[PDB]
């Protein structure tokens, strides 16, 4: 508990979730995981970001805050559901944007913490989507920044093939798991990382 | 333009160890640094008295050690003058026997009664005679 | 991390000196076991890359794995080597010539690398090793040595002249630090 | 000066004058150096009486030949074995060229015998610096008085360990030298330790000094003799004081070979 820990969760919003058939359930599970994480230690913090087809957006920004976190997440995702970028209208997601947002937040939190002692942070991606060539430069830029920062990027691929994310974990020294049985999502989040 | 922290710490005491004008004994490392640090410690006195300026001589067991004294001292001076030098505007030289430096004079007068002193006397005599009126033959 | 592609030839000392109990169970067992851990971590850090495996034993060179991009062959080869152990003395010149022959073929923007784990003091080869070191530097084949308790000058020059990586290992913790240093990519 | 000289007395003894004294370098910790002695380990290890070390075959064959082979084979580094004479050197290492069929070392070492040649000397130092145990300054035998004492001015720490097989000692010829021994008895009374032992131990110290070179390097140096405690008194070897803060240069151990290999791990770590 001595070390402050920030875990940023990037959730891939892509309509691939339709293939999943449920997003609502995925949120419920992610919420349980977050609550546990916050409960483990006082010093743990969480940030949640959505990587959508069109852009990346911040869902939320402590455990006392959890009630707030739950409401903010449910509401934020619902807004996201919009028709544009529907189904595999757009196969990819804006992970590069999400990672950029995550590193900015981690940096800001770190500076404040710098006044104090060191902070440990790691980024978790729940990835539904596929990578694209156009995406390569942007994504890698963020990935390399994280590696230099020594911030591990873990990835849980529910489905699809995001090679870049796989590369991102190896690179970053993070963990990559392609989940067989997506309904076991909760176990993977708790157990896998 | 500088010198070692060690030289600065032990300069005044070393100048004092030197003041007695006759003798002294100095403790130093097993070899690396010893001779160069001497040259650095004599830089403090390179002109202690302008009206007479004393000299340094070093005594050495063998010829390969002499090139170790020359190569270190050549690095320390870098040159005879401020034009390229910055510790000592000094002039330094190696030497050893006539028996080592010169092969042809050992070879030519081959006799048992032929001392290395005598051979310089012989060479000097040929030079005086040759210069006079023997250059063509002696 | 992605940006370029690596070719690395892992060379292991299978001389009689590698049997000794100084480094866990014996040096052979501790080195192959950590080297298996390194292959999977290097291939994870370097997804587009290649490795080939060579040993020096009983005054010869032998190919434990051919040059390839699948990690599985190299961990399976390190598993299969432990049973047959180590005896005799090195053959470093013949191992740098087979490694050279594979590495010379590789294209312009990929690295050329040789990683050697060394527990000997010389090598049995007659051929002039200095001609081959000059040729490595012309070819751009970089050679690194991790030595066990040992600084014997021809090996150290050979790693410096080819690129600057002669390291000493005194524990199983220090050897994992050294291999993990080598997992690290080059600039592009 | 002579590098070390801290016990001071011998120079004023030789001069019959009292120079100004001064220590004028900053020294390094004792721990970079290690200065062992060897004599045996168990109570049955009786072959080292050295009443006639020049004639005691059993003693040459036992820890004098056998400890060298144990230390050299275990501690695999470039190591030069210094001897008190050629005759000892020839008896101790059977070599390729043996003085008898009955001699007791079998291992690859190189020789350094008389008619040394300036070009031939370098060949042996090229071999020791390049690789393997053997070369000049490497697993090679040389008499301590001989030319190997000049050393080589290589940057590379070509030397590792030196094992003095016998403590370098000298004699006093029944002529002018005997006349000198009598004179210094008349004046000092304590003549033997100053005139011969101390003067031979510096002969030792030059060869070991040439191995370890100075403050910017590391090394060890072992002595093989029955009478070795006498050598340890009066600071007649490098082991002696240079700065009180250094935390001593002690060599006592229940096993030398293990202590030097542990010390080499410590040096790689540094």
């Amino acid at each position: 508990e001595d070390e402050l820990n920030l875990l940023v969760i990037v959730v891939d919003a892509n309509p691939i979730w339709w293939g999943k058939q449920t997003l609502s359930k995925c949120i419920d599970a992610v919420m349980v995981l977050g609550n546990s994480h916050l409960f483990m230690n006082r010093s743990n913090k969480l940030a949640v970001i959505a990587s959508h087809i069109q852009e990346s957006r911040f869902l939320y920004p402590k455990y006392e805050l959890l009630t707030s976190a739950n409401e903010v997440i449910v509401e934020e995702i619902k807004d996201l559901m919009t028709k544009s970028d529907i189904k595999g209208q757009h196969t990819e997601t804006l992970l590069a944007g999400s990672l950029a947002k995550a590193l900015c937040y981690i940096h800001r939190m770190n500076k404040e913490v710098k006044d104090n002692q060191e902070m440990k942070s790691r980024i978790l991606v729940i990835k539904a989507a596929e990578d694209s060539a156009l995406q390569y430069m942007n994504f890698m830029n963020v990935i390399f920044a994280a590696q230099k920062q020594n911030i591990l990027i873990d990835a849980c691929v529910l489905d699809s093939d995001s090679g870049l994310l796989q590369q991102a974990c190896d690179i970053t020294g993070g963990l990559y798991l392609k989940v067989p049985q997506m309904p076991s999502l909760l176990q993977y989040l708790l157990w896998v990382f | 333009d500088y010198i070692y922290p060690e030289q600065f710490s032990y300069m005044r005491e070393l100048k004092r160890t030197l003041d007695a004008k006759g003798h002294g004994v100095l403790e130093m490392p097993s070899g690396t640094g010893k001779t160069v640090s001497l040259l650095a410690l004599i830089m403090a006195y390179q002109r202690a008295y302008p009206l007479e300026v004393t000299k340094l001589i070093y005594c050495s067991r063998t010829v390969p050690e002499i090139e170790k004294v020359i190569e270190e001292l050549r690095k320390l001076l870098n040159f005879y003058e401020k034009q390229e030098g910055e510790k000592l505007p000094f002039l330094g030289l190696a030497l050893s026997s006539r028996k080592n430096l010169c092969i042809h004079p050992e070879v030519t007068p081959l006799r048992f009664g032929k001392d290395v002193d005598g051979k310089c006397h012989s060479l000097t005599a040929s030079y005086v005679r040759a210069q006079y009126q023997h250059d063509t033959s002696l | 991390r992605l940006g370029m592609m690596r070719h690395l030839y892992v060379v292991v000392d299978g001389s009689r000196t590698m049997e000794d109990q100084d480094l866990k169970p014996n040096r052979l067992t501790c080195t192959l076991k950590l080297l298996e851990y390194f292959v999977e971590e290097y291939f994870d850090q370097n997804p587009i890359s290649q490795i080939g495996i060579i040993v020096t034993k009983s005054k010869r060179a032998e190919k434990l794995t051919e040059l390839s991009g699948n990690p599985r062959k190299h961990i399976t080869s390190l598993k299969k080597a432990v049973d047959m152990t180590c005896h005799g003395e090195p053959s470093l010149y013949n191992s740098l010539s087979i490694a050279m022959q594979t590495l010379k073929h590789m294209p312009g923007h990929t690295s050329r690398e040789v990683l050697i784990i060394f527990s000997s003091l010389t090598t049995c080869d007659p051929s002039n090793i200095y001609d081959l070191i000059k040729t490595l530097k012309a070819a751009k084949i970089r050679v690194s040595v991790i030595g066990l308790s040992a600084e014997v000058r021809v090996c150290t020059v050979l790693a410096r002249e080819t690129g600057g990586t002669y390291h000493v290992i005194l524990d199983e913790s220090h050897y994992k630090e050294l291999l993990t240093h080598h997992v690290s990519p080059p600039p592009a | 000066t002579s590098g070390t000289l801290s016990p001071l007395d011998i120079y004023p003894k030789i001069l019959d004058f009292h120079p100004v004294t001064m220590a004028t370098f900053t020294m390094t910790l004792a721990r970079v150096c290690l200065c062992p002695m060897i004599i045996g380990r168990g109570n049955d290890q009786v072959a080292i009486s050295s009443k006639f070390e020049t004639r005691e075959d059993i003693a040459v064959i036992r820890n004098y030949g056998n400890l060298l082979l144990e230390m050299s084979a275990v501690v695999p580094d470039g190591i030069v074995a210094f001897f008190t004479s050629y005759q000892y050197m020839e008896s101790t290492v059977a070599s390729w060229y043996e003085q008898g069929i009955l001699e007791n070392i079998q291992r690859n070492k190189l020789l350094f015998i008389e008619t040394q040649d300036g070009a031939e000397t370098s060949v042996a130092l090229e071999k020791y610096q390049e690789a393997c145990e053997n070369g000049r300054g490497a697993i090679l035998l040389s008499v301590a008085r001989g030319k190997v004492s000049e050393g080589i001015d290589f940057v590379h720490h070509y030397g590792r360990a030196v094992i003095m097989f016998g403590v370098p000692y000298v004699y006093t010829q029944s002529r002018i030298l005997k006349a000198r021994l009598e004179y210094l008895r008349d004046q000092f009374q304590i003549r033997e330790n100053d005139f011969l032992t101390f003067d031979a131990m510096r002969h030792a110290a030059q060869c070991v000094g040439r191995a370890i070179r100075g403050k910017t390097d590391y090394g060890l140096m072992v002595f093989a003799d029955k009478r070795f405690a006498r050598g340890d008194k009066r600071g007649k070897l490098p082991r002696w004081i240079q700065e009180h803060l250094t935390d001593a240069n002690l060599n006592l151990t229940v096993d030398e070979g293990v202590q030097v290999a542990k010390y080499f791990l410590r040096q790689m770590a540094q």
